[PDB]
């Protein structure tokens, strides 16, 4: 999964009480719109797991602003659950379709607060996403 | 402080009484062979290889006469797989691989060296290379089978195992429809070996200090086109395997079994890979399997592994020990 | 913007309460998971307005279900506020990329309830979307 | 409620950044061979197969 060091926000974080993402992307114009480009997609990685007292949900949302002040949602997942977010899951956010100039992550960590795991999160042109599909099923 | 890292100054530590020393001996490489092995294609997407596959067959109907039955529709979903690109630059400085004449026996063992490193890193990644963990690597074969609840886990075959101590086998297909690799369009696969030319540097200081540079691209990733054609014989406890086929997981037929798993191998071409130990005890367990019926005198340490259904059986090094048993 | 008289939902549903979807799309696979199609994307269009008693918001969502009976949401937009909904105003959801059989899409109005506003859901390939950007700005 | 079938706008679900998509992998056929190695003879009754 090819990736821009630039577009790279978060790097390996430890999220663990519902926190915004380290870095925050500045596009160099007012409304980059790159949910337009049908192509960019956010990517939330995840390392090594989501340890926390629980049972704790992770909504990873995507954020814009006009300026790099305030930060509002314009693309969210939904409660992603623990034992959901072992090593190794693409927790994927389509580009939303209207940016502005700053995008950041925010992980909306519902309680209680995770006591371990990172995340990647980065935009990718795009995915390594290969689900294994059915094969009969009758046999077998 | 602390100084590095261009080569520098122990190209003494490379020479005999004279010229590079052409008889080094590699201790370091290790031959793994997917990389002789795998097949390559251009991926088509921007940055994947996209791949519609089917996912529903129309069901018909019987009709009695006079009466017009529904229409059927053939669902089909896609999945795509990405690439990571693999590089390093090689600088020395230019008056160093000149001296005592020796700039392209120099630029050649180092280069020697380079591509092993390569082929070192691109085989261990072909088989655990997660990009939801390094982010940056395209995903090998695991953990594409990983758990056996995967609409896949049927062409996992656990071997019976359990602690943290244990192998897998693969068997692949590698075809151009079935698993290949894949590198972008249109930077060409597999490892280019670019010399860049001597070119001027900048001291850390700021003085032109001169010299040499190569490249050393190579961006693969890797479409298992559909895992039909691939079979992992996880969970492989390699202390209890014994040479008697006893205790622990008889490797012969968890062999036989693998083959089996596969829809007529009709294209490309099969292969198994497994780690070296593994390699030593299905050479131990075959001859053991035979000698209870027809082993010669002379054929009593046994024909090494060559092609076990027959389908090559390649030794591969660049492949994990002891891995977390999968469940 | 092309349409799929079968991927039309909620055609001008008088959207209330926070209710979800008139219409549920069933796609005929345990993983239609159209958002590798890299393509599909549901946008919900509003007319007249969210006329409401105000201030509210409403978070459009699209939701999942393994049969046609409980979803759980997949992705949504955020709190697009009223007066952001007047006649004409399209809310894109690109379509998420880990679809099931039986999609929908919920209309999460913070309160007060609407007095007056329709939503239009289609999944479409795609969006008529041409905001337009400055253009000196200097002259003029 | 429920809107479908006879082959709703998914023929986006198999294209590239391109035309239909020819290399497709089959995966739910499968290789049953009664229907190669059967044998067919025209049924001698009227629309069933009679045998003393």
């Amino acid at each position: 999964m090819i990736i821009d060091k630039l577009l790279q926000v978060s790097d390996g974080q430890a999220v663990t009480a519902s926190a915004a993402s380290t870095d925050v992307i500045d596009f160099g114009q007012a409304n980059p719109n790159t949910g337009m480009d049908d192509r960019s997609k956010m990517v939330i990685t995840v390392d090594e797991s989501a340890d926390a007292a629980g049972a704790a949900t992770v909504t990873f949302s995507v954020q814009d602003s006009a300026d790099n002040a305030t930060f509002a949602d314009v693309a969210a997942t939904g409660a992603i659950g623990k034992a959901n977010l072992a090593a190794g899951k693409q927790v994927v956010i389509p580009m939303p379709t209207k940016l502005r100039r700053y995008c950041r992550v925010y992980y909306t960590v519902a309680t209680g607060p995770l006591t371990a795991g990172k995340f990647s999160a980065q935009v990718v042109t795009g995915i390594q996403q290969n689900v294994a599909y059915p094969d009969s099923p009758r046999i077998a | 402080s602390t100084t590095n890292p261009t080569l520098a100054d122990v190209a003494a530590r490379m020479t005999p009484d004279g010229k590079i020393d052409p008889q080094i001996v590699e201790m370091l490489n290790e031959t793994n062979e997917i990389l002789d092995d795998m097949t390559v294609i251009e991926a088509n997407g921007f940055t994947e290889h996209k791949t519609t596959v089917r996912s529903g067959l129309p069901t018909g109907t019987w009709r009695k006469l006079n009466y017009g039955v529904q229409p059927e529709k053939s669902r089909t979903v896609q999945v795509k797989d990405s690439m990571g690109m693999l590089e390093t630059y090689a600088e020395v400085d230019k008056a160093l691989a000149d001296l005592n004449g020796n700039s392209a026996a120099w630029r050649l063992s180092e280069d020697r060296a380079f591509i092993e490193g390569m082929n070192q890193t691109q085989a261990t990644t072909l088989f655990y290379g997660d990009s939801s963990i390094d982010a940056e690597k395209f995903m090998g074969l695991t953990p594409r089978f990983n758990s056996l609840s995967a609409e896949n886990g049927q062409n996992i075959i656990d071997a019976g195992g359990t602690g943290s101590d244990n192998a897998s086998i693969w068997l692949t297909v590698w075809g151009p429809n079935t698993l290949h690799t894949i590198y972008p369009k249109g930077s060409q696969a597999g490892l280019q070996s670019r010399d860049l030319g001597e070119d001027t540097l900048i001291d850390a200081a700021g003085g032109r200090y001169q010299g040499y540079r190569t490249h050393y691209k190579w961006d693969i990733g890797l479409t298992l086109r559909d895992w039909r054609y691939v079979v992992r014989i996880a969970n492989v406890d390699v202390s209890e395997l014994t040479k008697n086929a006893s205790a622990g997981a008889d490797l012969i037929d968890l062999m036989t079994q693998a083959v089996e798993l596969i829809p007529n191998v009709g294209m490309g071409r099969p292969a198994f890979y497994m780690p070296r130990k593994i390699r030593s005890f299905l050479r131990r367990q075959i001859t053991n399997k035979v000698a209870a019926s027809t082993l010669t005198m002379e054929e009593i340490a046994g024909k090494k592994v060559v092609a076990f259904d027959g389908i090559p059986c390649r030794r591969t090094d660049a492949l994990l020990l002891t891995e977390a048993r999968v469940v």
